[PDB]
């Protein structure tokens, strides 16, 4: 789910720090 | 720029997070 | 007189003959004549009448599928102007499936106002080259002249008429059997000539009386007033029709005769501006008693009310209708079909009007190229809808390419939804920036107008390259410009490097265009540079190109070459257009090294200039050389047998395109499912130097020799002389003179034992070698007996000897015979031994 | 044993080291193995670990992005076996961007069961060439190795495995430096096999230690028992998992430990056939104690309850979910990218499906060839819709061909809209033909389906055309079909006459493909036949063939053109393809005529068959002759000097075209507006022949002759003799023996002048002809004094003179040399002279 | 108006005699 | 056929009309 929310649109730092624990 | 696709996110993840590791369920 | 016939209105004729009787007395006729449709006619009928008054026909004339004419030149003789206010689809002469017409016989075209001629399906015609129609008309190019006779060169075509150099040849021009085309003299063309080229009065066109005289030539130009005709009539008259002027006495009973309404074909006519008009245009009504037409309080517009709800726009004849209307009352569909332009005539046309109340559908046109005849497009109603509730509809337009000017436009609408599929030539930028005037911004249909096919083949990009480094030499250039990512970069397939010479910088704009041959630009594919994952990068791409003439004037640009996809983002980019020139070299070899021998202190020697020049040459390279004449000659007896005498491809593979482009994407979607499962969110030789020259002659130079003369052509000479390689020829001079033989005492020494040793001269500057003396001894009442002495045997005797003598008087003589030839004797002398 | 370690469950490895202990005693794993993504790790400690007992993997092995590793053998040495129950997106081993990665080192791998391997984007690895993916493999066609480091040979590949020729050369095939791939004998191909060759018994894979043992091999097919495997498992045991069987009592307390609802990784284990299954399929309901499952009462079918209402299929792994599944209580979107095909997978996993209530579409697909795969859709709900209120979406299908076969087939759609665009190879008669079967005749929106560019490059017509006159010639071919027209004729462009080559009837149908150079059809274009208006016409249209090449099969066929419209009519039409031959002719010329001299009986001479052979050749026209030998060299005194030894395109110029079509239409246009304006509504040589060779030899001839031997090829005979033309060629027989020189009584006679006459014998059978005796006297003490007569000579006098002598005693002989060399001597004789 | 009612459709003998008076 | 377009339409209905002649306002 990771590329549709970071490829598609702008990313945010908050959004993806999730993804590491 | 920021638009991390392709090869740029694997390194740019890691980058971010390199002590924790990243999340498994 | 000028016109000295009646007016008729317009006629037509169908079905018999017995309705062309009431043509008998008039010269003019207003509206058009059409002749149709006579199936039982013999060809015998048409040898006994004629129309020899009539001059002036207003519309058009119309013949089609009559059985029975073979010609008109006994009918209409006489006619000469072709007025055009009206026409008939674009033409105002048409010649149509005709069954017997032999030879047209229209010898008095002068002058085709507006519209054009076309002439099909007749199997019969013949002279149709020999008309020059860009005398008589004033366009060439909406003219049609197909599918006739003389598709095949099989109709005779001997005729005696200047026969002009119009086109490539001298093709002479007559009309038919018996006449010729008069051609006036050309430093006053429409104004009439006669037949000694004196030009008549400017206010006529054609034949003439007498020249510079405005009251009796035949035909004028801008009206006609009572024998005479003026530019711009005096007002006890108003003009009528934009061929005459008249009293205020006539126009008003046509306005009387029927405003009772018992025909629609009147108009009321109003005076406005000296005009007999029918309609007096918007901002404008009527009076009763004064039969003018004041300006209106407030606005007026002049509705044009349309009969069934669309009439479609086929040509001018269909929007000569709409002429002066500002209120469209239903929707309009144009449609031109094949042909040149329209585009000239439709903004004098219908570009008045301001209010369309339905949709405006554009379809299945070729030639458009702008909707700027429109000029005052506002607002679209859109009471009624097309189906599918569209207001606006293009489709299928080959060369539609700039919709508007958005700088000085507006444009609403009110209701409705758009459309566009099938417009090769126009951007996606437009029909969004379309947008952006309109008074819809996401009013859409899903599936709405069209993102893959609209401008495919019509590039647009709003990104620009720059380049950065060029490098120059004779044969190679090395090419290098900026990196470049989209904003995903594996959507990335290379660039395209096209390329091509030019003499100049008139270097046209690549429009895209193709061809398996060798007439437009050849293309080089690239593959995209490396992923570095760095903004300071050795990714700055770049391409060698191999096999180019030196100099030679070239112009390169590239271009990006993305997936088109779904997203309206990542258009790529385009590189603007550059000049680059290959530097210079060595010249080539000179051509054709042509001597003559001529002359002893005069050795001429011409040549041609070199094939490739490799930029301007500047001088030539002379040498000559003098040559000691190839001593194993001087060892041979010259008395022996044997003398000498000197003197297909891969334009594109689509489908491996389509190829590339799938195998390509795969990996594109491959890493885009690993990504979505491994992670988851948290809860030296005498010479000289010969320039403009093409012959040389070189002086003060030995006789008979060979002199091998060699020529290089060279460039720019003190800094870096660099020159050709160069081609020998022997050159020599006249054959010798007197010298070839010598003078001297003849004289002898006779030994006891009858061997007579002679003593003489050799010569002493012979002809280059002196190869034998060709001596002779003669007895009274004996043969000139002749012996023989060689090169070597003189040179060791100094003399020669006889041997074995009966005792007498003898004749001896010497010839000196060199190799260019024999020389004279010399003095027969007189020894006698006894006995 | 055979599995003598633990069953062990699937696990992934991230971020470090540690969590790859608990692999310290298992040998098989069910589910998959994981190593992904360790940074910080150097690659010194992967030298000291391994895991030699992993034998057998159920799913897939993934490696990706691990810093560090070089090779695996030191890891994993003993793996054989990749069973693929479930795969990963086709695949079921997948190397995929490694940093350190040396070489593979997988000397192991015997048998890929269910999927394919893919390695890309590895700058590191070497060998992969030499691995033989054909021999461990099933298939090889969804294989993928692009971009590694093996895209240039640059890192040695010099390595010690029977070096096959599964290519078309002989490479070597080896897994490393030190190790070589084993290969069995091909009598028993998945069986396994040993070091002697002798493969094992039937159920074994890959290694055994002692062959034709079902106890002691390595690994087996079908599934496992206590250290034996057998091919369907005894009924005190269930199957599970397909590759064991074991006891009820195994199974139903995994049905107890997680009825319990506290992981949703299970499923509730039922018994059915002899399999631990987690869901029986439709039809059937779970009893409670039993544990089995029953046939249901009435219809009861298993639902598949979709997550999110819609479920893309990209893969097999995508579509594993939904097997068994039948009714769908979502929509479903089909999209496979790229690749080659899976239409064999797609029945085998999806086609037990009936029920969809949302929509079905088909986008983005590239190499799907039929819709066949869906076996049993028969309703189509759509409580949701697709935007634009659609059901059904086809769109950029590159090689979609056939929905489905409409005689064995049903399809409701209860409401919705269908929907199609650019779908390059199908036809317009399904599509319609699918609004047949359809709920649906008329629910369109205007614009609907598409009607232009469907199968727009892929030919369907519904009329046909038979041929009527063939005509046969050996260079031209005329050719003439019957008439034919649409119901509009003015729409007709003429006819398009694709022809080609072939050596035999095996011509695929002409798909459609084109190109600039010469792989495929030629075509000519054809001018439409005039029109007649007549029933009975001569409107049978023709062409004629030109440059063909004789006696060649050939196979044609026409096709017709219309302008599209936007009426769904006047389709055209195609002819059927045939097959003609071209007619016989001459040969030509054969070739290399090659002749030896050897002997004087033997004349041998070869040659080369014709290039053309027009046909089969029958004999050959061999012909030879004697010859007289050039009688000017009989006047030759023989004496002087000088004596003889004998021995670019245009596919399409689509504008034009388009241009083509547009003129013409633009005719059709034209009298469309005429008829609506003019018509109103009321209110001889020694030869033989030779056959069955190549080389020939002539007896009984003449010695030291020319023989000028000339040679034609021919075709059949005895009806119309017609043969080539020849080439000549001269032949000589070995050179001559004693014959040349002559023996015979050399007497002469003394006159009394001391002059002294010689009379001998000639050769009477010479070397063709003599030209000298060089005759010889010498006197003692003195050397051979060669004297000389010509053949003139010798023929007037009938003899030969010597003037001068001195008297002594002479010793004259003689030597007969003629033009093919000299002749031995004469007797030396004794003649004496005396004072 | 003769080719959109007799080159469209099909055609009668009754439609186009009205065409000749 | 009977689609009389194009030089049908000029013959056929002279074919069946030939004499009472065509239509005019």
């Amino acid at each position: 789910g990771i590329v549709e929310q970071c490829c598609t649109s702008i990313c945010s730092l908050y959004q993806l720090e999730n993804y590491c624990n | 720029n920021q638009h991390l696709c392709g090869s740029h996110l694997v390194e740019a993840l890691y980058l971010v997070c390199g002590e924790r590791g990243f999340f498994y369920t | 007189h000028l016109y000295p016939g009646e007016v008729c209105p317009g006629m037509d004729i169908r079905n018999n003959l017995t309705r062309l009787h009431e043509l008998e007395n008039c010269s003019v006729i207003e509206g058009h004549l059409q002749i149709l449709l006579m199936f039982k006619t013999r060809p015998e009928d048409f040898r006994d009448l004629s129309f020899p008054k009539l001059i002036m026909i207003t519309d058009y004339l119309l013949l089609f599928r009559v059985y029975g004419l073979e010609s008109l030149k006994d009918l209409f003789p006489n006619l000469t102007v072709i007025r055009g206010s009206r026409l008939f689809f674009n033409y105002a002469l048409v010649i149509f499936e005709m069954v017997h017409l032999k030879e047209l016989g229209l010898y008095n075209l002068m002058n085709i106002t507006r519209g054009s001629v076309r002439i099909e399906k007749n199997n019969e015609l013949c002279y149709l080259a020999t008309i020059d129609w860009s005398r008589i008309l004033d366009s060439v190019e909406d003219n049609h002249i197909v599918l006739n006779k003389d598709d095949n060169e099989e109709c005779g075509d001997i005729c005696p008429c200047p026969a002009t150099v119009i086109n490539g040849q001298f093709v002479e021009r007559c009309w038919t059997h018996s006449h010729c085309q008069k051609v006036c003299p050309t430093i006053c063309k429409s104004h009439g000539c006669t037949a000694e080229g004196l030009c008549c009065h400017s206010e006529c066109l054609g034949n003439c009386s007498q020249p510079d005289d405005p009251t009796k030539c035949v035909a004028c130009r801008n009206f006609y007033l009572d024998g005479r005709c003026v530019e711009t009539c005096p007002p006890p008259y108003y003009h009528f029709q934009d061929w005459r002027c008249v009293n205020f006495s006539f126009c008003q009973d046509l306005h009387h005769k029927c405003k009772n309404s018992r025909r629609q074909g009147c108009h009321q006519y109003v005076i406005h501006n000296n005009k007999c008009i029918p309609e007096c245009p918007s901002g404008y009504t009527m009076n009763s008693s004064n039969l003018l037409c004041t300006p209106c309080l407030g606005p007026c517009p002049k509705v044009c009310h349309l009969l069934e709800g669309e009439k479609t726009i086929d040509s001018v004849t269909s929007a000569q209708e709409l002429r002066g209307c500002t209120v469209i009352n239903g929707s309009l569909i144009i449609n031109i079909r094949g042909g040149n332009n329209l585009a000239a005539e439709l903004e004098a046309n219908l570009g008045l009007i301001e209010e369309i109340s339905g949709y405006l559908k554009i379809r299945r046109s070729y030639a458009l190229v702008s909707l700027s005849f429109f000029r005052k497009l506002r607002l679209i109603r859109g009471e009624t809808l097309e189906i599918g509730n569209y207001s606006f509809y293009a489709l299928d337009n080959q060369n539609l390419r700039q919709l508007w000017d958005w700088s000085k436009h507006n444009l609403t609408t009110t209701q409705g939804k758009l459309f566009f599929h099938y417009n090769p030539k126009l951007c996606l930028s437009e029909i969004h920036k379309m947008e952006e005037v309109s008074g819809t911004k996401g009013r859409q249909e899903r599936n709405d107008i069209a993102l893959k096919t609209n401008g495919d083949k019509a590039s647009c990009e709003n990104e620009l390259l720059k380049f950065s480094y060029i490098r120059t030499s004779f044969d190679k250039i090395l090419l290098r410009w900026e990196p470049y990512w989209p904003p995903d970069f594996r959507d990335l397939l290379g660039f395209m490097l096209f390329y091509k010479e030019a003499p100049y910088q008139n270097v046209t704009e690549f429009d895209g265009q193709d061809a398996c041959g060798s007439n437009s630009w050849t293309v080089v594919d690239i593959d995209p540079p490396l992923r570095s994952n760095d903004p300071k990068s050795q990714n700055h791409p770049g391409w060698l190109m191999r096999g180019l003439k030196p100099w030679t004037q070239y112009a390169i640009f590239v271009k990006t070459l993305v997936t088109f996809s779904d997203e309206r983002r990542t258009y790529g980019a385009k590189s603007d257009i550059i000049y680059v020139q290959t530097d210079a070299t060595n010249p080539s070899v000179p051509l054709d090294p042509i001597s003559v021998s001529n002359s002893s202190s005069q050795i001429i020697l011409k040549w041609k200039p070199p094939s490739d020049p490799n930029g301007n040459i500047t001088h030539y390279l002379v040498f000559w050389e003098r040559q000691a004449e190839d001593s194993e000659l001087f060892e041979l007896d010259y008395c022996l047998k044997g003398l000498k005498l000197p003197s297909c491809s891969c334009p594109k593979t689509d489908s491996q395109i389509l190829k590339e482009l799938e195998e390509s994407s795969f990996r594109k979607t491959f890493e885009d499912y690993l990504h979505n499962v491994v992670f988851v969110p948290r809860p030296h030789r005498p010479f000289e130097k010969v320039v403009n020259k093409e012959s040389l002659v070189i002086s003060g130079l030995r006789h008979f020799t060979g002199y091998r003369i060699e020529l290089q052509a060279c460039n720019q000479d003190t800094p870096e002389e660099r020159c050709s390689v160069a081609a020998y020829v022997s050159a020599r001079t006249m054959p010798e003179a007197k010298a070839d033989d010598i003078v001297g005492p003849v004289t002898h020494e006779i030994f006891e034992n009858n061997v007579v040793h002679l003593m003489w001269q050799e010569p002493k500057e012979p002809n280059g070698l002196i190869v034998l003396y060709e001596v002779s001894y003669r007895r009274y009442g004996d043969e000139e007996l002749h012996l023989c002495v060689s090169r070597k045997h003189f040179a060791l005797e100094r003399g020669c000897r006889l041997r074995g003598l009966s005792p007498g008087n003898y004749s001896v003589r010497i010839r000196a015979t060199s190799l260019a030839g024999n020389g004279s004797w010399t003095e027969p002398t007189y020894f006698y031994v006894t006995d």
